[PDB]
RNA sequence: GGGGGGAACCUGGGGAACUGAAACAUCUCAGUACCCAGAGGAGAGGAAAGAGAAAUCGACUCCCUGAGUAGCGGCGAGCGA
RNA sequence: CUGUUGGGAAGCAGCGCCAGAGAGGGUGAAAGCCCCGUAGGCGAAAGGUGGGGGGAUAGGUGAGGGUACCCGAGUACCCCGUGGUUCGUGGAGCCAUGGGGGAAUCUGGGCGGACCACCGCCUAAGGCUAAGUACUCCGGGUGACCGAUAGCGCACCAGUACCGUGAGGGAAAGGUGAAAAGAACCCCGGGAGGGGAGUGAAAUAGAGCCUGAAACCGUGGGCUUACAAGCAGUCACGGCCCCGAGGGGUUGUGGCGUGCCUAUUGAAGCAUGAGCCGGCGACUCACGGUCGUGGGCGAGCUUAAGCCGUUGAGGCGGAGGCGUAGGGAAACCGAGUCCGAACAGGGCGCAGCGGCCGCAAAGUCCGCGGCCGUGGACCCGAAACCGGGC
RNA sequence: GCUGGGGCUAGGAGUGAAAAGCUAACCGAGCCCGGAGAUAGCUGGUUCUCCCCGAAAUGACUUUAGGGUCAGCCUCAGGCG
RNA sequence: GGAUGACCCCAGGCGGUAGGGGAGCGUUCCCGAUGCCGAUGAAGGCCGACCCGCGAGGGCGGCUGGAGGUAAGGGAAGUGC
RNA sequence: ACCCGGUGAAAUUGAACUGGCCGUGAAGAUGCGGCCUACCCGUGGCAGGACGAAAAGACCCCGUGGAGCUUUACUGCAGCC
């Protein structure tokens, strides 16, 4: 959810940024690792519940 | 798991079969049509569920019963749906027309009337009606009848 | 609402780019409906000439053909460098073209 | 669009829990007066349709 | 102040037939196609002599649902709140 | 930035650098950093807009008490003839009104599906009213949209040429090259055209220009053919030619042998269609249904419109729908129910596998597939019917 | 009588010394555009490959008879054995 | 047989129109892909007596061509004359 | 008309390496069988055949196709009473 962080990654060829009410399956599937926030750690669980 | 490892499992994707497309395929000119005739045109047919040639058919044969209604329509009255006492188990407490709504058992707009499947249970039961072996029932489980209206 | 053309006439480029990569010359021509310029001394192409006035032998002459413009880029006239172009407002409030290496102006 | 119920079924058939097919039986609308007790009774019930029919009828009753 | 124009859209005044009903006339196609008048950036509608059964709601328009229900129908084909 | 191959670097190699910018397009081939851009920012003297913020103006406002003055007229209302509505004369109300008759001002009048009572709802015969809705001439953004027979009828000087008296009909036609460097001059020729020279990385890229298939035409070569009977091939063997215990091309002789498609009981059929080639050309989509199937959940399953978020992110939303109970025309009853006088008889209905944990399953949702219904519904084709014009 | 120029009458309508003649080179109902992709139980046509199975031209009814509905006969899936 | 397509063994079936079923090929487009092939030559074209495949087809090599193409695995259709 | 110079169409056309008899064949065969006959290619002519060309037979029947017309067919509407 920091958006600073997402603006300072998203031009990387191998970064894709998302806020965490955006996470979906296509996006994780696509990329290799999965790298997250515990504030987005904690809306994931959220959701799954 | 990659991108590329996304398969559907055998048979959640059949592919369709396509008619008029040679004489390898089994469907070829006429596309499994036949010859001639009504039914092999564009549109043919007429529908199949009632017309036969011609005749007065199956349906129309048979005879009306009952009433069917007239202007200006369905009478309004007082409707019932009923849950039998199996269904009251998972229910702790009381059970209410408005609890047995939420559950999914009784459909909103519809008078709650308690039927006698089942076992009773040390429920109050709030209920606009009971057929008699669902009263015995619960007036013999220790279960508290709550007729209403 | 026009062509947008980083190169002037007749300021001093470098050929960056094709067989004349390197040459340093001045810009003769600038064809904004073409996006070309035209180079001295580069891109030089033989044109045949009809018997005539001007060309009373025939032959041929030499022609400088004309160049993309984006094959070239000012040699800024402070530190003497090839650079690209950018916008400074000066005091007055009008905009020049400058260095994008040391900040010199190119008129 | 929406498939239309056949009215015309819809006042002369049931259909069951089982999905069944019952009408009332046929030919004691008029000309009864020659005809046995047991047979004017007997058409008095419902019966259940011949499996082809019955299917055909259901068809024209999507929303039962 | 009016006149005339404007791709579609809108309201009002008029308003078919092929077709479907495996013929055909009621019915259907359909108040559709089309003609005409007018309106405007929209138009219509609109502040209950309403709904309809809740001792209730609360202008009108528009979407979802109600619902292919209620009913209508040479109780046929179909039509349809 | 450099080196390198190359006509050309953006390729390959070395060493760096920017990124709130690695969308995209160009540049001589394939470029984040060369160009145009992109992210992120900035901008109007003048005209238009301004539904938002502010300010004005118009405008707006009590209680009992008595009085019974007023409360929309050829109207309500009734009858005749009709329209509208789901309502096709139906028990036919309601709303509208062409004809006739024709009130009252609240103790008045209309409605709740003939009618009457009761009980309630509402105030007719004057007008106006944003927003949410529709459309796409216009502008921009974006495509598991087209890519010159496609996509608009028109990528191009197209509603043109041309056709028609007219309404009206209505085409074909895109590409040299990186750059015109578009071939000076000489030669044959009236010219056209060609041969040289020249340009170019390439000139069967030379403008009748990228690629340049096929039918079709021609030139040259190999084999073959003038005693021979044929759906034109095939099987065999031999001869010649070609590439190097094999193969290819050719065919003299011998054996066998009734084109394709369509329609038919039956076709080589003297029955249909096709001159030949290239290109276009016919079972789809929406919504419902019905089976099967791949998964999710399971007495439960599932949302719709919208709302928020995003800018190829997803979530919210439970209204509603299907299922959980059936039988009966219905009142109604209910694991039953209906017919019946019945405790009769009958119709239609009612009842998981393994050790509380697990698997499975009613059902339901989504995906897929077969087929059905509605639509033009596999494509092409009438003779005709109707409307408005010419 | 023939003929120039200027005019009027047209689609279920004109005009016709009458042939259903003529109304812009096919008139027992003009043309154009539209409804419109009318409808056609008829005729044609229907495009890659391989593998397994494999019919029917009968019965009943049908304003039906070269068209249909059901049955018969083919095929596939699950079940029975 | 080995053990759930791991391949082998032996056995039997395998004419086919309407038609049912099964398995595959190829065309356009999307994910895969800020990738990968590509001027040491993309697609398309023209040959081939070679390789794989039952076949539809796929390879490979020579010539042309001169800037595109696009895998394993999946998705969608204006998909084969 | 024919020959030479100039210019140069057409309908049609599955492909053709396209003979006779007597048979056979979907019943009238260049194309099947058996025999007979026949070197290759044209030009001027004739019309017996190619069930020759042209035109999806007008006759005829069939379609629950169409249209014109008629009447004491049906049902309407104008008009008139
Ligand atoms: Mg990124
Ligand atoms: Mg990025
Ligand atoms: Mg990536
Ligand atoms: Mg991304
Ligand atoms: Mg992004
Ligand atoms: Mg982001
Ligand atoms: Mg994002
Ligand atoms: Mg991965
Ligand atoms: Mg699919
Ligand atoms: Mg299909
Ligand atoms: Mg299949
Ligand atoms: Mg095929
Ligand atoms: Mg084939
Ligand atoms: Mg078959
Ligand atoms: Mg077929
Ligand atoms: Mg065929
Ligand atoms: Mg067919
Ligand atoms: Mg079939
Ligand atoms: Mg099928
Ligand atoms: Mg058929
Ligand atoms: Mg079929
Ligand atoms: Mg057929
Ligand atoms: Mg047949
Ligand atoms: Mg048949
Ligand atoms: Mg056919
Ligand atoms: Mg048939
Ligand atoms: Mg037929
Ligand atoms: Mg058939
Ligand atoms: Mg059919
Ligand atoms: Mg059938
Ligand atoms: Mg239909
Ligand atoms: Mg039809
Ligand atoms: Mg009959
Ligand atoms: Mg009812
Ligand atoms: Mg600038
Ligand atoms: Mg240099
Ligand atoms: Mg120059
Ligand atoms: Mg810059
Ligand atoms: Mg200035
Ligand atoms: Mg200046
Ligand atoms: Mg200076
Ligand atoms: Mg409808
Ligand atoms: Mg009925
Ligand atoms: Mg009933
Ligand atoms: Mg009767
Ligand atoms: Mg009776
Ligand atoms: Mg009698
Ligand atoms: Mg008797
Ligand atoms: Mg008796
Ligand atoms: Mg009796
Ligand atoms: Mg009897
Ligand atoms: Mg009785
Ligand atoms: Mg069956
Ligand atoms: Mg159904
Ligand atoms: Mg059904
Ligand atoms: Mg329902
Ligand atoms: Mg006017
Ligand atoms: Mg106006
Ligand atoms: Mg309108
Ligand atoms: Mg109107
Ligand atoms: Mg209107
Ligand atoms: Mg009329
Ligand atoms: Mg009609
Ligand atoms: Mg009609
Ligand atoms: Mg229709
Ligand atoms: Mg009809
Ligand atoms: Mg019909
Ligand atoms: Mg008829
Ligand atoms: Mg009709
Ligand atoms: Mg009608
Ligand atoms: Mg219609
Ligand atoms: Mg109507
Ligand atoms: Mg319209
Ligand atoms: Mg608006
Ligand atoms: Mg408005
Ligand atoms: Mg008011
Ligand atoms: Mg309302
Ligand atoms: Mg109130
Ligand atoms: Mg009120
Ligand atoms: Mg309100
Ligand atoms: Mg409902
Ligand atoms: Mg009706
Ligand atoms: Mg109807
Ligand atoms: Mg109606
Ligand atoms: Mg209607
Ligand atoms: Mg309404
Ligand atoms: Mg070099
Ligand atoms: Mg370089
Ligand atoms: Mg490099
Ligand atoms: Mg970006
Ligand atoms: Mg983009
Ligand atoms: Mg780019
Ligand atoms: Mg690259
Ligand atoms: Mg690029
Ligand atoms: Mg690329
Ligand atoms: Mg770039
Ligand atoms: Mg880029
Ligand atoms: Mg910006
Ligand atoms: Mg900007
Ligand atoms: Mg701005
Ligand atoms: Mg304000
Ligand atoms: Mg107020
Ligand atoms: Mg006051
Ligand atoms: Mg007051
Ligand atoms: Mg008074
Ligand atoms: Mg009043
Ligand atoms: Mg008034
Ligand atoms: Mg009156
Ligand atoms: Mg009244
Ligand atoms: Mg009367
Ligand atoms: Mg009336
Ligand atoms: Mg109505
Ligand atoms: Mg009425
Ligand atoms: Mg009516
Ligand atoms: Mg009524
Ligand atoms: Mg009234
Ligand atoms: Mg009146
Ligand atoms: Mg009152
Ligand atoms: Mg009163
Ligand atoms: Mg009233
Ligand atoms: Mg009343
Ligand atoms: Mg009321
Ligand atoms: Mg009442
Ligand atoms: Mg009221
Ligand atoms: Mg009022
Ligand atoms: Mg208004
Ligand atoms: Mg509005
Ligand atoms: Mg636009
Ligand atoms: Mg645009
Ligand atoms: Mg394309
Ligand atoms: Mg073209
Ligand atoms: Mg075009
Ligand atoms: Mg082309
Ligand atoms: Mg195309
Ligand atoms: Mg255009
Ligand atoms: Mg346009
Ligand atoms: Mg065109
Ligand atoms: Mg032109
Ligand atoms: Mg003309
Ligand atoms: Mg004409
Ligand atoms: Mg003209
Ligand atoms: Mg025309
Ligand atoms: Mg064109
Ligand atoms: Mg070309
Ligand atoms: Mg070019
Ligand atoms: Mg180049
Ligand atoms: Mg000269
Ligand atoms: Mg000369
Ligand atoms: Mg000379
Ligand atoms: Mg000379
Ligand atoms: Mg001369
Ligand atoms: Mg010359
Ligand atoms: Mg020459
Ligand atoms: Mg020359
Ligand atoms: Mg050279
Ligand atoms: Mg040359
Ligand atoms: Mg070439
Ligand atoms: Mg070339
Ligand atoms: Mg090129
Ligand atoms: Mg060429
Ligand atoms: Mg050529
Ligand atoms: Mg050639
Ligand atoms: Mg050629
Ligand atoms: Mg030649
Ligand atoms: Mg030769
Ligand atoms: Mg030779
Ligand atoms: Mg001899
Ligand atoms: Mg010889
Ligand atoms: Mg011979
Ligand atoms: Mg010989
Ligand atoms: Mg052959
Ligand atoms: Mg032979
Ligand atoms: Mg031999
Ligand atoms: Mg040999
Ligand atoms: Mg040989
Ligand atoms: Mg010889
Ligand atoms: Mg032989
Ligand atoms: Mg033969
Ligand atoms: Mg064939
Ligand atoms: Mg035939
Ligand atoms: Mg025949
Ligand atoms: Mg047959
Ligand atoms: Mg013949
Ligand atoms: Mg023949
Ligand atoms: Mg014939
Ligand atoms: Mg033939
Ligand atoms: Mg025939
Ligand atoms: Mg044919
Ligand atoms: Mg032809
Ligand atoms: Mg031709
Ligand atoms: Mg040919
Ligand atoms: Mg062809
Ligand atoms: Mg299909
Ligand atoms: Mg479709
Ligand atoms: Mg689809
Ligand atoms: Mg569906
Ligand atoms: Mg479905
Ligand atoms: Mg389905
Ligand atoms: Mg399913
Ligand atoms: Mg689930
Ligand atoms: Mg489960
Ligand atoms: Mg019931
Ligand atoms: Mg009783
Ligand atoms: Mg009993
Ligand atoms: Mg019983
Ligand atoms: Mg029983
Ligand atoms: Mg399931
Ligand atoms: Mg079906
Ligand atoms: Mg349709
Ligand atoms: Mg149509
Ligand atoms: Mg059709
Ligand atoms: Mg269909
Ligand atoms: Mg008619
Ligand atoms: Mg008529
Ligand atoms: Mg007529
Ligand atoms: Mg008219
Ligand atoms: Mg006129
Ligand atoms: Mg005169
Ligand atoms: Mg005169
Ligand atoms: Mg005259
Ligand atoms: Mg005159
Ligand atoms: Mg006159
Ligand atoms: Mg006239
Ligand atoms: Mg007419
Ligand atoms: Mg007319
Ligand atoms: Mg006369
Ligand atoms: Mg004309
Ligand atoms: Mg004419
Ligand atoms: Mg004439
Ligand atoms: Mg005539
Ligand atoms: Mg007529
Ligand atoms: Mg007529
Ligand atoms: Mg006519
Ligand atoms: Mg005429
Ligand atoms: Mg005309
Ligand atoms: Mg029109
Ligand atoms: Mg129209
Ligand atoms: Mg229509
Ligand atoms: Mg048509
Ligand atoms: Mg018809
Ligand atoms: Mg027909
Ligand atoms: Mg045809
Ligand atoms: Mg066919
Ligand atoms: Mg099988
Ligand atoms: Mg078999
Ligand atoms: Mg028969
Ligand atoms: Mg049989
Ligand atoms: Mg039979
Ligand atoms: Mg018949
Ligand atoms: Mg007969
Ligand atoms: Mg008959
Ligand atoms: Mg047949
Ligand atoms: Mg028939
Ligand atoms: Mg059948
Ligand atoms: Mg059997
Ligand atoms: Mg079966
Ligand atoms: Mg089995
Ligand atoms: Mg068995
Ligand atoms: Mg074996
Ligand atoms: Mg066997
Ligand atoms: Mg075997
Ligand atoms: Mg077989
Ligand atoms: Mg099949
Ligand atoms: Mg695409
Ligand atoms: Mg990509
Ligand atoms: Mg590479
Ligand atoms: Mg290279
Ligand atoms: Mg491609
Ligand atoms: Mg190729
Ligand atoms: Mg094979
Ligand atoms: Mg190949
Ligand atoms: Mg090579
Ligand atoms: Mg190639
Ligand atoms: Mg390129
Ligand atoms: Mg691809
Ligand atoms: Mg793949
Ligand atoms: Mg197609
Ligand atoms: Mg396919
Ligand atoms: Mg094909
Ligand atoms: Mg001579
Ligand atoms: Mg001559
Ligand atoms: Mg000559
Ligand atoms: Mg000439
Ligand atoms: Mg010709
Ligand atoms: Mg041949
Ligand atoms: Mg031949
Ligand atoms: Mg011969
Ligand atoms: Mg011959
Ligand atoms: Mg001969
Ligand atoms: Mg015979
Ligand atoms: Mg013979
Ligand atoms: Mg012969
Ligand atoms: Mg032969
Ligand atoms: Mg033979
Ligand atoms: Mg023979
Ligand atoms: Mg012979
Ligand atoms: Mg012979
Ligand atoms: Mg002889
Ligand atoms: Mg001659
Ligand atoms: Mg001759
Ligand atoms: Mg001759
Ligand atoms: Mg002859
Ligand atoms: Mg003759
Ligand atoms: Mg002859
Ligand atoms: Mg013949
Ligand atoms: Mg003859
Ligand atoms: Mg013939
Ligand atoms: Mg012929
Ligand atoms: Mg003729
Ligand atoms: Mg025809
Ligand atoms: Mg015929
Ligand atoms: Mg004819
Ligand atoms: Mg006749
Ligand atoms: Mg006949
Ligand atoms: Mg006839
Ligand atoms: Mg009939
Ligand atoms: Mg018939
Ligand atoms: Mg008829
Ligand atoms: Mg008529
Ligand atoms: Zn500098």
């Amino acid at each position: 959810g920091n958006e600073l962080v997402r603006r300072a990654a998203r031009n990387l060829p191998w970064v894709v940024t998302l806020a965490p009410e955006g996470l979906n399956v296509y996006d994780i599937v696509r990329t290799e690792r999965l790298v997250m926030d515990l504030d987005a750690w904690e809306v994931f669980q959220n959701r799954i519940g | 798991m990659k991108l590329s490892d996304l398969r559907p499992n055998p048979g959640a994707n059949k592919r369709r079969k396509r008619v008029g497309r040679g004489p390898g395929s089994g469907h070829g000119k006429t596309a499994t049509r036949g010859h001639k005739g009504q039914k092999s045109r564009s549109g043919g047919l007429k529908d199949p569920r009632r017309f036969e040639g011609g005749r007065s058919t199956t349906l129309m044969r048979l005879p009306k019963r009952g009433m069917q209604g007239q202007v200006p329509g369905e009478i309004k009255r007082p409707r019932y749906q009923g849950v039998n006492l199996k269904d009251l188990a998972r229910f702790e407490g009381e059970v209410t027309p408005e609890l047995l709504v939420r559950a999914g058992l009784l459909k909103k707009g519809y008078r709650l009337k308690i039927l006698g499947e089942g076992e009773a249970k040390p429920l109050k039961v709030v209920a606009h009606a009971f057929s008699k072996s669902a009263l015995e029932k619960l007036k013999a489980a220790g279960g508290e009848p709550v007729l209403l209206e | 609402m026009r062509v947008k053309m980083h190169v002037k006439k007749g300021d001093t480029v470098l050929v960056a780019s094709g067989k004349y990569k390197g040459r340093v010359g001045k810009v003769k021509e600038v064809l904004p409906k073409k996006y070309a310029v035209i180079v001295e001394g580069v891109n030089i192409v033989k044109k045949a000439v009809r018997v005539s006035p001007k060309y009373p032998q025939g032959g041929f002459i030499e022609k400088e053909a004309p160049l993309h413009a984006s094959k070239v880029r000012p040699i800024c006239p402070a530190c003497g460098k090839p650079t690209r172009v950018r916008k400074k407002f000066l005091e007055n409030g009008k905009k020049i073209r400058v260095c994008a290496k040391c900040g010199g102006a190119l008129d | 669009p929406k498939m239309k119920t056949h009215k015309g079924a819809k006042k002369r058939v049931k259909i069951t829990a089982s999905g069944k097919v019952v009408a009332m039986k046929t030919g004691k609308r008029h000309l009864n007066w020659q005809k046995s007790g047991k047979e004017i009774r007997q058409k008095g019930r419902k019966f259940v349709l011949a499996k082809p029919e019955a299917e055909r009828i259901k068809l024209l009753l999507p929303y039962e």
